[PDB]
């Protein structure tokens, strides 16, 4: 890679012969037998990182990198999701607790996400059926739009 | 013109490093800040504003958020977090040989 | 008035801060105590706090 | 949730451009172009908007 | 063009299915709903009819209360209240088609409606199979072929059988080789046969 | 104005019920037919909808195959293919009203279709009367009055209850007070308790 980045265009520089300076265009790829996309792939991967601590500009109040965050949570969806997640079970209040207490969180939810169909088969009512039915029962004990009809704005 | 010279916002992305929000005079521009005033905000003290006034709008994640909630959660926004940037400063120092 | 003659109570009651602080102490709770939207507390929690201080502060 | 609220959407996302608030301005041109002219493009990047 | 497969959620509680579903193709069904539930092919659309049905009730926010999904990669439009809008206000161009829509889906079910109302469900199965499995493919294994591969619990979901109309009814049909587990051809050798 | 009492015979095998079958009024039903038979209120018309339904199929000689009769007088302002004819070709005037007419018979029918194939019926029956008996009269005694005097085993002539629910459901809700025969006033005091 660190040689293609310094050869793909080098060649072209000379390969420019029979062409107009920067020879052809994606024929370059073909010239070196490659696919543009990989080319950009290589083109993109060149030069170097910027300082990220260099003056913003002619002025000061400026080393770069005074200068981003990726992620916190955008306070907005941390006060959201908790409400949502918590409510996903906090509004689980339109059913008898035979399912409300178990299938509540599918086979996981809040969990890494799992302890499953078997387990409940035993873990709760020595079932293997009753999982799917009472779960489906509750799986509908919330959908006809009136069941748990306090979080319809969810539209999610 | 007040248009390009307007400015005011309620939190948003903090930084990376300090992870503090950041005012480069943008739509989410730090209400900028002046310690010359934190050198005039103690003349009456009563921490609280200060206490907040750093914390939870600077370091504490769970503070800041704590807030968000408290109000929309009908809760008495608590008690500082503890700052952390502090801890950040402490970290490099500990490595520097602290 | 809404808030004006309150410049004396704090002014003449030993440690002023201190006052405040209690006053909050009222505040916090004397919102807190009732989260039933009692319109008494429809206004800000302090200002009551204050005043019923005030007019007990005779 | 996805499957629970009752629908299976997908996160193909879109941070498409939302002009800032108070932008009561009629739009008045555009210069714009993609791969084809050779996007004279900051590489790694597809098409000017 | 709007184009929907099976195992989905198409209508909901409350839907805005007004701006046209505009079904063009499937070989498939309106599952409906309401409260007691039964999202059953309480109508249908194959290829050759079109939605715009409760979508044309109080309209874009009626009490639109169904829910349907296919077993066919249903086919259905790329436009709003426009192609219909022609069809609605500016004439009867596709206005007669609008009425036809009901008479081509509602009334289509209307036939199955005076027939689904029978004692045994086998009838509804034979009727259903008389129109579908027979026609738009060739009556292969053991006659008027199931014209696809589905499941033996198909009846168990279509009508909502309880592992009862299954193996028992199947049994009968296994006895009269009007069945074909292989590629779910399951059928009488002749259309009239179980249609009596 | 076309105006039909209970009993008698209205559709036939083969009917020419075109030329405006304008059921303008009743509190009543389309009995239908075909071969297996069941001339059931496989639709309805009270006051406030109108025929013109399979009358507008292939039309004046379609395979028009029903048969309906009422439970009481049934008014029908009527015209030639004229009042409709306006309504059909010259615009959507009562083609705009016709789309509503298409839904008209269908609605209440498809709603009763939403009910109809529930398993056991006293239910859907309750739903049916919840529409009739409650609304367009007043409860009187026992609550949501049968809004008329009718048949004891309504089920007998309704779904066709031979000897099941024909008098059993009657007892099931008799002691329950949710039903009681007095001047045919026969109701829940509260449809809800039976609307479940």
């Amino acid at each position: 890679l660190y040689e293609t980045i310094s050869r793909i265009k080098k060649t072209t520089k000379l390969l420019s012969q029979e062409m107009g300076r920067k020879p052809t265009e994606e024929e370059i790829a073909t010239r070196m037998e490659m696919t543009i996309e990989k080319l950009r792939f290589i083109a993109k991967s060149a030069q170097l990182p910027i300082s990220l601590e260099t003056p913003i500009g002619k002025e000061e109040d400026s080393r770069l990198g005074d200068f981003i965050e990726s992620d916190g949570e955008t306070p907005e969806d941390q006060v959201s999701k908790n409400l949502l997640r918590e409510d996903l079970e906090k509004v689980l209040d339109s059913l008898s607790p035979r399912e409300r207490d178990v299938l509540r969180l599918r086979y996981g939810l809040d969990d890494g996400r799992m302890k499953t169909l078997e387990e409940i088969g035993q873990i709760f009512n020595v079932t293997r059926e009753r999982i799917r039915q009472i779960e489906a029962k509750a799986l509908r004990k919330l959908r006809h739009p009136n069941r748990n009809s306090v979080l319809k704005e969810y539209i999610r | 013109l007040v248009d390009d010279k307007i400015h005011a916002r309620s939190t948003g992305p903090y930084s990376l490093v300090t992870q503090q929000p950041l005012g480069g005079k943008a739509q989410q521009g730090g209400q900028r800040f002046g310690e010359m005033e934190v050198w005039a905000l103690e003349a009456f003290g009563a921490a609280y504003t200060l206490q907040e006034l750093l914390t939870v709008k600077s370091d504490d994640m769970q503070g800041r958020n704590e807030a968000l909630n408290a109000i929309v959660k009908g809760k008495a926004i608590p008690r500082p977090g503890t700052p952390e940037s502090f801890k950040v400063l402490m970290r490099e120092l500990q490595s520097l040989g602290l | 008035q809404i808030m004006h003659r309150a410049e004396d109570l704090i002014s003449a009651a030993s440690n002023r801060y201190r006052i405040t602080v209690q006053v909050a102490n009222r505040a916090k709770r004397r919102r807190y105590e009732e989260f039933e939207s009692a319109e008494d507390a429809m206004m800000k929690p302090v200002l009551r706090a204050i005043i019923e201080m005030s007019d007990e502060l005779t | 949730l996805r499957a629970i609220f009752g629908e299976k959407a997908r996160d193909v996302r879109d941070n498409s451009l939302r002009v800032p608030n108070g932008e009561k301005g009629r739009v008045v041109d555009v210069r714009l172009f993609t791969r084809e002219q050779g996007d004279e493009l900051p590489p790694g990047a597809n098409m000017v908007v | 063009v709007e184009t929907f497969e099976r195992n989905k959620t198409i209508f909901f509680p409350g839907d805005p299915a007004e701006r046209v579903y505009f079904l063009l193709k499937g070989a498939v069904k309106l599952s409906r709903v309401y409260e007691a539930g039964e999202e059953i092919t309480v109508a249908l659309l194959r290829e050759n009819s079109v939605f715009g049905v409760l979508s044309l009730l109080t309209g874009n926010k009626s009490d639109r209360f169904y829910h349907a999904v296919a077993f066919t990669p249903v086919e259905l439009l790329s436009a709003p209240i426009e192609q219909v809008e022609q069809a609605l206000k500016e004439n009867p161009e596709l206005s007669m088609l609008m009425l036809r829509g009901l008479s081509s889906r509602i009334l289509q079910t209307e036939m199955m409606i005076e027939t689904l109302a029978h004692r045994d469900m086998g009838s509804r199965l034979v009727s259903f199979l008389l129109i579908l499995c027979r026609d738009f493919g060739v009556p292969c294994a053991d006659g008027i072929t199931i014209d696809l591969k589905l499941s033996h619990q198909a009846i168990a979901e279509a009508i909502g059988s309880t592992r009862v109309t299954v193996t028992r009814l199947l049994g009968d049909l296994r006895e009269k080789k009007m069945i074909s587990i292989h590629k779910k051809k399951i059928t009488v050798h002749k259309p009239v046969t179980l249609s009596r």
